[PDB]
């Protein structure tokens, strides 16, 4: 007998495991493929933040 | 329409009148290699007519008391243009050769010659004779680079194995009554697929007369014997400072 908004809009009883990923089949390791020079602005794979 | 040849590779061209053909190794043309067999990621260096051209090593004297010389490869090309620049810029290498041996005499000298490619041509010591020594051969003899090292013992190679079954390898003969040249193409022979150039040799190339040359005075005394060989389908990968060995 649920009649307040505070409590039909909860999370509260949210049991299922909310997970960000996903395991995905790895049966060989990753191929690689053919790659050319870049001379662009903007983009900077090798610029990390640890 | 055998006898005849023009062996075009490059900036380079030979040109034969008295061969006898052209010898495939193990029945394989040279190649690249394929991204199945491939393992470094690296994009390689592929020189197309810079390094796959003939070059001419030096003369070797077949004398009546000759008993035979060996070339390592591809220690033979690690001082020589633009292909001995790259191995030693790279750390690695792959190619395929075309060898050519030339020795021209008349037709009243006689004599045979076997050419031949042994892969792995690991050398052998005397042991000191009474075979007590775990010796080693020095560097001079194991790569002994364009100027080539002779035999002392070629009835089993210096390495324990007779010349006899040397024929099972690839080879041609060489028969100043019926030719002059002998062309052998030699394939990329390794278990991997790429290698250094300045620390392992591919394989051996043997040059042993089994009749000895015969002539009389009045002829010309001096037959030399010249090597001259093509990388083919060359490839390089991993490049960093030049070393020489």
């Amino acid at each position: 007998g649920d009649r307040v908004a505070d409590v039909i809009e909860s999370s509260i009883g949210d049991s299922v495991s909310r997970a960000l990923t996903q395991a995905l089949p790895a049966p060989t390791g990753q191929n690689t493929q053919v790659s050319s020079h870049r001379l662009d602005t903007g983009e900077v794979p090798a610029l990390q933040a640890a | 329409s055998d006898r005849v040849a023009q062996l075009t590779i490059g900036n380079s061209t030979i040109t034969t009148q008295e061969a006898a053909n052209i010898i495939v190794g193990y029945g394989e043309w040279p190649s690249y290699c394929s991204d199945d067999d491939a393992t470094a990621v690296d994009k390689p260096t592929r020189p197309d007519v810079s390094v796959n051209r003939f070059y001419t090593l030096d003369t070797k004297l077949w004398e009546k008391s000759s008993k035979g010389w060996y070339w390592k490869f591809p220690d033979v090309l690690t001082e020589t243009g633009v292909f001995g620049q790259n191995a030693q810029f790279h750390y690695l290498y792959r190619s395929g050769f075309c060898i050519h041996v030339q020795c021209n005499a008349s037709k009243f000298h006689q004599g045979a010659l076997l050419v031949a490619i042994l892969p792995e041509y690991v050398i052998g010591t005397v042991a000191g004779g009474t075979g007590t020594e775990d010796s080693h051969p020095p560097y001079k003899q194991t790569q002994p680079g364009a100027d080539g090292f002779e035999l002392q013992h070629p009835y089993v190679l210096d390495a324990g194995i007779p010349i006899s079954q040397l024929t099972v390898c690839h080879h041609q003969r060489i028969n100043l009554r019926t030719n002059n040249c002998a062309t052998i193409i030699v394939p990329y022979m390794n278990t991997l697929p790429f290698d250094s150039a300045l620390n392992h040799c591919n394989f051996g190339l043997l040059v042993v007369p089994i009749s000895p040359l015969d002539f009389d005075q009045g002829a010309t005394p001096v037959i030399p014997i010249t090597i001259t060989l093509a990388p083919m389908c060359s490839e390089f990968a991993g490049l960093r400072q030049a070393v020489t060995q």
